[PDB]
């Protein structure tokens, strides 16, 4: 199950 | 940084002539991931050829698998051609049935 | 046994039109198990074994929605790092991520791992902590304020040491007839003549799960290095893996040389002779 978080460098 | 593929061509199964199996052409090492990979019987192109789904190692290179049923006898050769953007002419590496 | 969950990410900038290739796989240990690949037509994840098929449709759903949304955030990553490096947009580009947990032979955590990379290169890492920043250059360094300041280190903390390890557990449990059991490497020698005094013999291991593997050649018990040849291990096609090893030696000399193949398959070393 992937991460639930959401993230742009 | 822009790296050259490694190629393994090989059988799914040890080959004995006459005996459905499957033919395999392995690219790994690479980048960037955008390639070329064709499957060749006496020098043609092979139609249904299918491939794993792009995957990468620890040092980010990729690595793609080739793959069609074939089957082996003594009159044909098979063979598989890459390029990528490292290459100034597509290579090709002939299918040895002991490697 | 000892085992991982492991996730990777590719997008691949295509100016002149349109949207990234995007491309997302899934795997325990070695085993695919989902994948999505924004040029099919689904445009959903999908299942790849038999095991994870009786996940309901909130699973189905949720995955969906997390893995548009990393395909998302990827393309707006392309824009920011073509910024930052001052690159043209005229060239395609590359993003990767890889992140997942292992876990003992007890099934409990051991490490995880968070990682990220722009055209080929170490972007930034997330450190064995699972609390620092490795940042590579400059550019780096401005995306590690960044994620400092949004709490970013603390999250994947959770779901590494939480969510990832429970749910590698659970599809464990569920996928125990193949993901449980390990296939020993069906082993042979072969012998190809180079010419009237002199030969190869090589060491095949065949269809074997787990991928990791170790050949080695010995003369008269001793470790041989000189004259030798180990491809890397390679996909059978069917979920197993091959390797090789080879030696020259002079004809007639085959029998001082011994093939030794290890594999968690197997209690304990095989060794071959000719």
């Amino acid at each position: 199950r992937q991460a639930s978080l959401s993230i742009s460098v | 940084i822009q790296r050259t593929p490694k190629i393994q061509v090989y059988s799914r199964h040890p080959a004995e002539n006459g005996k459905s199996n499957f033919l395999n052409c392995y690219v790994s090492g690479f980048h960037p991931s955008d390639i070329e990979v064709d499957l060749l019987k006496n020098g043609e192109r092979i139609e249904k050829v299918e491939h794993s789904d792009l995957s990468f190692s620890k040092d980010w290179s990729f690595y793609l698998l080739y793959y069609t049923e074939f089957t082996p006898t003594e009159k044909d050769e098979y063979a598989c051609r890459v390029n990528h953007v490292t290459l100034s002419q597509p290579k090709i590496v002939k299918w040895d049935r002991d490697m | 046994g000892s085992h991982s969950m492991r996730y990777f990410f590719t997008s691949v900038s295509r100016p002149g039109r349109g949207e990234p290739r995007f491309i997302a796989v899934g795997y325990v240990d070695d085993t695919q198990f989902v994948r999505f690949d924004s040029d099919a037509a689904s445009q959903r994840m999908e299942p790849r074994a038999p095991w994870i098929e009786q996940e309901g449709p909130e699973y189905w759903d949720g995955e969906t929605r997390k893995v548009k949304a990393h395909s998302q955030t990827h393309r707006v990553d392309l824009g920011t790092l073509r910024g930052y490096y001052n690159q043209s947009e005229a060239g395609s580009h590359t993003v990767q991520r890889m992140y997942g947990c292992d876990v003992g032979s007890d099934w409990r955590f051991l490490r995880g791992y968070h990682q990220y990379a722009y055209d080929g290169k170490d972007y930034i890492a997330l450190k064995e902590d699972l609390r620092s920043w490795t940042a590579a250059d400059m550019a780096a360094q401005t995306t590690k304020h960044k994620w400092e300041a949004a709490h970013v280190a603390e999250q994947l903390r959770a779901y590494l040491e939480g969510t990832c390890v429970e749910w590698l557990r659970r599809y464990l449990e569920n996928g125990k007839e193949t993901l449980q059991r390990t296939d020993a490497p069906k082993t042979h020698m072969t012998h190809h003549a180079v010419s009237d005094h002199e030969a190869t013999l090589r060491c095949w291991a065949l269809s074997f799960y787990p991928a990791e593997i170790t050949l080695t050649w010995q003369r008269d018990g001793e470790d041989q290095t000189q004259d030798t040849e180990l491809v890397e291990t390679r996909p059978a096609g069917d979920g197993t893996f091959q390797k090789w090893a080879a030696v020259v030696v002079p004809s007639g000399q085959e029998q001082r040389y011994t093939c030794h193949v290890q594999h968690e398959g197997l209690p304990k070393p095989l060794t071959l002779r000719w």
